[PDB]
C-alpha cells in the first residue's frame, strides 16, 4: 500500500545527512527510495523519480539549501509535486527541511499550501520529533522499529563496497636472505695469547670475546697485522663446531649453549655489516646507538641512482637519504635493516642541535609515500650490491657469505581494491594534526625517547 | 619465502544490542549504550570564556558539515544521534572573575601556577554538587587559552592535563576539558590562508572527539565490545620514572577489562602497588606482588562473583620469575596465569608491488608458539587513508609465561585496540591498556598519596 515516503533534492550537492536521516527513519521502521543511496546511474534519475511516484508514493521531503536554488531539478520537481498533491487532494504532501544557515528565504512558490513554516537551522532533534507527530497525526502505517535492517542496508551503502577482498598481493620486507653459511665455526683456545685489556672494535676481522674463546671465523693467523704474536699458535687449540647443529639447537654442553652461541654471532654479523660500509667510504652519523648509513656530496652522478633520487635539495637545505642496519638470527639468519633521513647544512657539516634535524625529519616526511620509500631503498640495495645475485661479507682470508640482495618476498591473502581513490587518498590527508595537549602534545618526547 | 595470515576484525557493541564496525557511524545510526536524559553541565571560566562556550554550544547544536564524508563522517547533530538533551539556557555552572583567574598568569612553572589553576577548578566543582542530587553531574570546563601558550610550551611568546584529573579521586569527581583554541576555531584569526588553526576543512571530527568522550563520564556507557568471552580479565601495568624527586620509585598501576554478568564488559582502572627499591629493573619484588593480584581476585569477587579462567597480564617491558613465582600462588588453580609483553622495538616495514596505498590493517606474522607480528597500523577501506603518515610499524607480542593461544591472543589484541573513549576515531596504534599507559601512568605520579579503592576508569584521564 501507500507506505514509500520519498524524498528529492540537491542529492549531488550537498547529501552529508541525508544517509543518516534515511537510515534513521527506516529503523524507525519505513521505506523510502532515493537517487543517490541505491547503486544507480545519474541518467535517468528523473524519470526514475516520475515512474515511482505514479506507480507508489506516500510522502515527500524535500531539503532546501543554497545549492538546491540554481538547478532547474528542484522547481521541476516541486511542480510534480504540485500537481500530484492536486490529483490526490492532499494537503499536507511535502515537508520542507530548511538547513541552509547563510540564507533563509530565497523564492516563493505556491508549494507553502501544502506544507508549514518549520525552521531546522538550530536543531535536527525537535525537527526529527516534530515529524514523528506528523507521522502520527493520520496514523501512518509505521512498520516495526528495528536497528538489523538499518544495518543491513548500511552495508549496502555506505563504502563497504570497497572492503577487505580476497587477493594476492606480494610484500617484499627489509630482512636479506642468506644463501651460503659458514660449514664450522672456529672456537681458538687464546686465554694468555690476546691479552684481554684491548678493545675489539678497531680489529679489522669481526672477532667477539668470550672469557678465553675468540668466537670469529677468520682464521688464527688472519689476525697478524694487528698482533703480531699469533704466529706462534697450535693447530688443535682452534675448536671447530659446525654452526648447523648450533642452529638446529642440538650442540649444547658445558663449554657452550644453543641459547647464548646464537647471540654472539650476531654481533660478529653487525661488526662486518660497518666493515662493509666503511669499505664503500661513506660519511658516519652516530645519532642514538644505531648509525644511519648515508651517501654525501659529490659521489653519485646527478646525486642520484637508477630512476630516483636520494641526494636531493629542499629550499636551502640538503636533505639525504640514509639506513640504518641490524642482524637477528632468532627466526632466521637474516639481517636488520632500516631507513632514516638526516639534513646536512651545506652537505658536509652536520648540524649538532637535533631539535630543527627531527624537524626538517617531519617536514619532508608529511609529503612522502610507500613509494618514495620502497623505490630509494631497492635502489640503495641494488647500488650496494657487488654482483647480479647476492652481495657478500668480509670475515677474513677465505670466508664469504653470500647475503641476497634481493629482500625476503611475502605473498600477502588478504588485499583490497583501488577504483579511483588512488590520488584522492594523498590530497586528503596532507594537513596533519599539530595541536597541543588536546591530541598530541609529546610528538617530540616520543621521537627521541632515546635518551640514553 | 614465508607466508603470514590473517584474523577476522572483531565487532563493536551498541544500542539495541546490535554490532557494527565503525564508531561515528555506529553511534550516528543507533546511539550509546544506555539511555541517560537529564543533563545540566558545568563550565569554570570568565565572561568571555562563557560567551565561546555558549557559542560553541549553539553551533555544536547546529548541523557540521565536514570536506568529505567518505574518508570521515560527519556529525548527524547532537540530540539527534545521542538521545540527551541539553539547551543554550539551564547549565548549571559556577565560573570565576577575570580577576580571579588572571592574578598571576605570566608564571613559567607549570607547579606553582597549576597548584592554584587545580585548586581554582575544583573548589568551583565540589561545591555545588551539594545542594540538588545529580544535577551537575557533568562539566565542560575550559582551562584558559593562556594555559595553551605558557604550560605546553614553558612560557613562550609565540604570538599539564592530568594534574587538574589526578587529585578530584577523592571527591569521586568526573570533569570533562576542553580550550577555547579548541572550541573558537574562527576567533583569533586574521586576514591569512590559514590563519592559526583554521581546520574549516575537518569540522565534523572536532565535533565528534567533544561528545562522545564526553557522554561517558555522564554516568552512560557509550559502546563496549561484543564478543568478550566470559570470565577473563587484563591486568595492564605501567613503568617509569615519577618526577618529584630523585630515586624514580619505579612506580605501577593497573588497568583491567572484565565482563559482569550477562553481555557486558567493565570499563574499570584500579591501582594496587605505591613502588619498589632501586632504580632500574622495570620489575616488582614477591612482597608487593600479592597485594597486586589479590586487590584484582577480590575486586572480580565483589563484582562477579565467579571463578575466571585466564588472565592476560599485558606489559611493555620483560617479565621474570621474581615476580612470577608470588603470582603462582595467588591464582586459584582453575585459573591459568600468562604474561604478554607487548613493545615498540622492532623496526619491521612492510611493502607492496607498487601504489600510494599502504598495508592493510588485522594481518598477522605468525612465526612460532612464542612471539608473533601484528600490524594495527595500516589503511582501512572506511577511511579511505593509512592511519600513518608513513609506513607503518608493526607490533611485537610475546608469551613471556603461559601458554594460551597465539591466535587468541592476538584476537583479544585487535579487540582491545578498538577500546577509546577520549577519541571517536576509528582505530588507534596502540591497545588502549598501552594507548593509555603513559596516561595512567602520569595520572598516578599526579597522586601518589591516598591509596584509591577500585574505582573504575570513568574518572581517570
Amino acid at each position: 500500500m501507500r507506505n514509500k515516503i520519498f524524498i528529492s533534492h540537491a542529492t549531488p550537492d550537498d547529501n552529508d545527512f541525508t544517509r543518516w536521516l534515511a537510515l534513521k527513519l527506516i529503523g524507525l521502521g519505513y521505506e523510502v527510495w532515493c537517487d543517490i543511496l541505491f547503486l544507480d546511474k545519474g541518467v535517468d534519475f528523473w524519470s526514475n523519480i516520475e515512474k515511482v511516484i505514479r506507480e507508489d508514493t506516500c510522502k515527500f521531503l524535500l531539503v532546501s539549501s543554497s545549492y538546491s536554488n540554481q538547478r532547474e531539478g528542484v522547481l521541476k520537481e516541486l511542480a510534480v509535486a504540485a500537481k500530484v498533491k492536486k490529483q490526490l487532494k492532499d494537503d499536507k504532501f511535502i515537508i520542507p527541511l530548511a538547513i541552509d544557515e547563510q540564507l533563509s528565504y530565497d523564492d516563493i512558490n505556491i508549494d507553502i499550501v501544502r506544507l508549514n513554516a518549520i525552521d531546522f537551522k538550530m536543531s535536527w532533534a525537535r525537527g526529527l520529533k516534530d515529524i514523528l507527530e506528523a507521522f502520527e497525526k493520520q496514523k501512518v502505517p509505521k512498520e516495526v522499529a528495528d536497528a538489523s535492517k538499518s544495518n543491513l542496508l548500511y552495508q549496502q551503502i555506505f563504502l563497504h563496497d570497497k572492503s577487505v577482498i580476497e587477493k594476492e598481493e606480494i610484500y617484499d620486507s627489509n630482512w636479506l636472505s642468506i644463501l651460503s653459511f659458514p660449514e664450522e665455526l672456529r672456537f681458538h683456545e687464546y686465554n694468555w695469547m690476546l691479552p684481554k685489556r684491548f678493545d675489539v672494535r678497531e680489529l679489522t676481522f669481526p672477532a667477539v670475546r668470550y672469557k678465553n674463546y675468540l668466537c670469529t671465523f677468520a682464521w688464527a693467523y688472519d689476525f697478524t697485522y694487528h698482533l703480531p704474536k699469533t704466529e706462534t699458535y697450535h693447530k688443535s687449540k682452534t675448536i671447530r663446531i659446525p654452526t648447523e647443529e648450533i642452529l638446529s639447537g642440538s650442540y649444547d654442553s658445558n663449554f657452550i649453549r644453543n641459547a647464548e652461541c646464537k647471540r654472539l654471532i650476531v654481533q660478529l654479523l653487525n661488526k662486518a655489516f660497518e666493515l662493509r660500509m666503511k669499505d664503500k667510504e661513506v660519511q658516519e652519523y652516530e645519532m642514538s646507538n644505531k648509525t644511519a648509513y648515508w651517501l654525501e656530496k659529490g659521489k653519485l652522478e646527478k646525486d642520484k641512482f637508477e630512476k630516483t633520487m636520494l641526494v636531493g635539495k629542499q629550499k636551502d637545505k640538503n636533505w639525504h637519504f640514509a639506513i640504518s642496519g641490524a642482524s637477528k638470527l632468532y627466526p632466521f639468519p637474516v639481517l636488520m635493516i632500516s631507513s632514516h633521513i638526516f639534513f646536512t647544512a651545506d652537505g658536509k657539516k652536520l648540524i649538532d642541535s637535533s631539535s630543527v634535524q627531527h624537524s626538517s625529519r617531519r617536514r619532508q616526511g608529511k609529503n612522502w609515500w610507500n613509494n618514495t620509500w620502497r623505490t630509494k631503498l631497492l635502489a640503495f640495495i641494488k647500488y650496494l650490491s657487488d654482483d647480479d645475485t647476492s652481495f657478500y661479507l668480509e670475515m677474513g682470508s677465505e670466508e664469504k657469505v653470500f647475503v641476497s640482495n634481493e629482500p625476503v618476498k611475502f605473498k600477502g591473502n588478504v588485499s583490497y581494491n583501488i577504483p579511483e581513490k588512488n590520488t584522492l587518498e594523498e590530497e586528503a590527508e596532507l594537513s596533519g594534526f599539530n595541536q597541543g595537549e588536546d591530541i598530541e602534545e609529546l610528538e617530540e618526547l616520543i621521537e627521541n625517547l632515546e635518551a640514553e | 619465502m614465508k607466508e603470514l595470515i590473517y584474523i577476522e576484525e572483531p565487532k563493536i557493541l551498541f544500542a539495541h544490542g546490535q554490532k557494527c564496525t565503525d564508531a561515528r557511524d555506529g553511534l550516528a545510526l543507533f546511539g550509546p549504550l544506555n539511555n541517560l536524559y537529564g543533563i545540566k553541565s558545568g563550565v569554570i571560566g570568565t565572561k568571555q570564556g562563557l560567551k565561546i562556550f555558549r557559542d560553541y554550544l549553539d553551533h555544536i547544536q547546529k548541523p557540521i558539515y565536514n570536506s568529505n564524508s567518505i574518508t570521515r563522517p560527519m556529525f548527524p547533530g547532537f540530540e539527534a544521534v545521542f538521545d540527551c538533551k541539553w539547551e543554550s539556557t539551564g547549565i548549571t555552572f559556577k565560573e570565576v572573575t577575570n580577576e580571579d583567574i588572571g592574578k598571576f598568569l605570566y608564571n613559567s612553572s607549570t607547579h606553582k601556577r597549576t597548584y592554584d589553576l587545580v585548586s581554582l577548578f575544583i573548589d568551583k566543582i565540589i561545591s555545588a554538587n551539594k545542594n540538588e542530587d545529580e544535577n551537575v553531574d557533568v562539566w565542560f570546563v575550559i582551562v584558559p587559552d593562556e594555559i595553551y601558550k605558557y604550560c605546553r610550551p614553558n612560557s613562550v611568546l609565540p604570538k599539564f592535563h592530568d594534574q587538574f584529573k589526578a587529585r578530584l579521586l577523592k571527591h569521586t569527581i568526573p570533569t570533562q576539558i576542553f580550550r577555547e583554541s579548541t572550541l573558537a576555531w574562527r576567533d583569533f584569526k586574521n586576514a591569512f590562508g590559514l590563519p592559526i588553526r583554521d581546520f574549516s576543512k575537518i569540522e565534523g571530527h572536532l565535533a565528534w572527539t567533544i561528545s562522545t568522550a564526553a557522554f561517558y563520564k555522564a554516568g552512560g556507557k557509550p559502546w563496549k565490545l561484543s564478543d568478550v568471552r566470559n570470565g577473563v580479565c587484563y591486568l595492564g601495568l605501567v613503568y617509569k620514572k615519577v618526577e618529584k624527586s630523585k630515586n624514580p620509585r619505579n612506580a605501577c598501576c593497573a588497568a583491567q577489562m572484565f565482563l559482569d554478568n550477562g553481555d557486558g564488559t567493565v570499563f574499570k582502572g584500579e591501582v594496587g602497588p605505591w613502588y619498589n627499591p632501586k632504580n632500574g629493573q622495570y620489575h616488582l619484588e614477591p612482597k608487593e606482588a600479592k597485594a597486586l593480584l589479590s586487590q584484582s581476585l577480590q575486586s572480580y569477587k565483589e563484582q562477579i562473583g565467579e571463578y575466571p579462567k585466564e588472565v592476560f597480564i599485558h606489559a611493555k617491558t620483560r617479565f621474570n620469575h621474581q615476580e612470577w613465582d608470588a603470582f603462582l600462588e595467588v591464582t586459584p588453580k582453575e585459573t591459568n596465569l600468562v604474561g604478554v609483553t607487548i613493545s615498540k622495538t622492532k623496526p619491521l616495514k612492510l611493502y607492496k608491488t607498487e601504489g600510494d596505498y599502504t598495508i592493510l590493517r588485522g594481518n598477522a606474522y605468525v612465526v612460532n608458539e612464542r612471539s608473533a607480528f601484528l600490524w594495527t597500523v595500516g589503511y582501512v577501506p572506511k577511511i579511505q587513508t593509512a592511519l600513518s603518515m608513513e609506513v607503518p610499524n608493526p607490533l611485537f607480542i610475546e608469551i613471556n609465561k603461559g601458554e594460551a593461544d597465539i591466535k587468541q591472543v592476538l584476537k583479544d589484541i585487535l579487540s582491545l585496540t578498538k577500546l577509546n573513549y577520549n577519541a571517536c576515531i576509528f582505530a588507534d596504534g596502540e591497545p588502549v591498556t598501552l594507548r593509555f599507559a603513559d596516561k595512567i601512568g602520569e595520572i598516578l605520579t599526579a597522586s601518589t598519596d591516598i591509596k584509591t579503592p577500585p574505582l573504575a576508569f570513568k574518572y581517570y584521564i
